[PDB]
């Protein structure tokens, strides 16, 4: 019913 | 009971850029990011909404990073500080004045064993609602 998308980067 | 209408079909959490030096020690993490799941048009008679969270979890128990960054996990918590790992559920009361329900959550990236390496961070948590 719902979707939580987590995005990011590690430098 | 009859189901409400899902308003928050998609919810994106952009952690932005995190540096390895701030994710070197075990327990180190990114800042908290607000994420809300909202339901509307709740039928009369339906007063409670239960959300069931599901997602790929690694050996630490937290959500596994599907990205290239190593030694990085994703954590989902409610606004009360309670962790909501895969399989967890949360029940909130419907607001009969507006016929809606809301799930105020928090998301952050963390390194359980420390030593996070350069790379991307990607993860998806699915939510299914039950009503009563
Ligand atoms: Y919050």
């Amino acid at each position: 019913d719902s979707t939580i998308t987590i995005r990011g980067y590690v430098r | 009971a009859k189901p409400c209408t899902v308003s928050t079909t998609n919810a994106t959490v952009d952690l932005g850029d995190l540096y390895s030096f701030s994710l070197m020690s075990a327990g180190a993490a990114s800042a908290w990011h607000d994420v809300a799941l909202e339901l509307t048009n709740c039928p009369v008679g339906t007063s409670r909404v239960t959300a069931s969270f599901s997602g790929a979890a690694d050996s630490t128990g937290y959500y596994k990073n599907q990205g290239t960054a190593q030694n990085i996990q994703l954590e989902l918590q409610d606004d009360s500080g309670n962790t909501l790992n895969t399989g967890a559920t949360k029940t909130v009361q419907v607001d009969d004045s507006s016929q809606s329900a809301h799930f105020p959550l928090q998301v952050r990236a963390l390194t359980v064993n420390g030593g996070a390496t350069q790379g991307t961070i990607q993860a998806v948590i699915s939510i299914t609602y039950t009503y009563s």
